[PDB]
C-alpha cells in the first residue's frame, strides 16, 4: 500500500555507495552491505 | 558482487 513515510533503514545502518556508482546499505548491525534497505 | 565488510 504506497511507501511509508518514516525511516529507510533502522539504527546501525549506513546507506553509503560501493561497485561504482550504486548506493548501498553498510549494515552495522551484522557487518554486511546491502543495495536495499530491510525496511521499506 | 556488493561490498563484502
Amino acid at each position: 500500500f504506497e511507501i511509508p513515510d518514516d525511516v529507510p533503514l533502522p539504527a546501525g545502518w549506513e546507506m553509503a555507495k560501493t561497485s561504482s556508482g550504486q548506493r548501498y546499505f553498510l549494515n552495522h548491525i551484522d557487518q554486511t552491505t546491502t543495495w536495499q534497505d530491510p525496511r521499506k | 558482487p556488493l561490498p563484502p565488510y
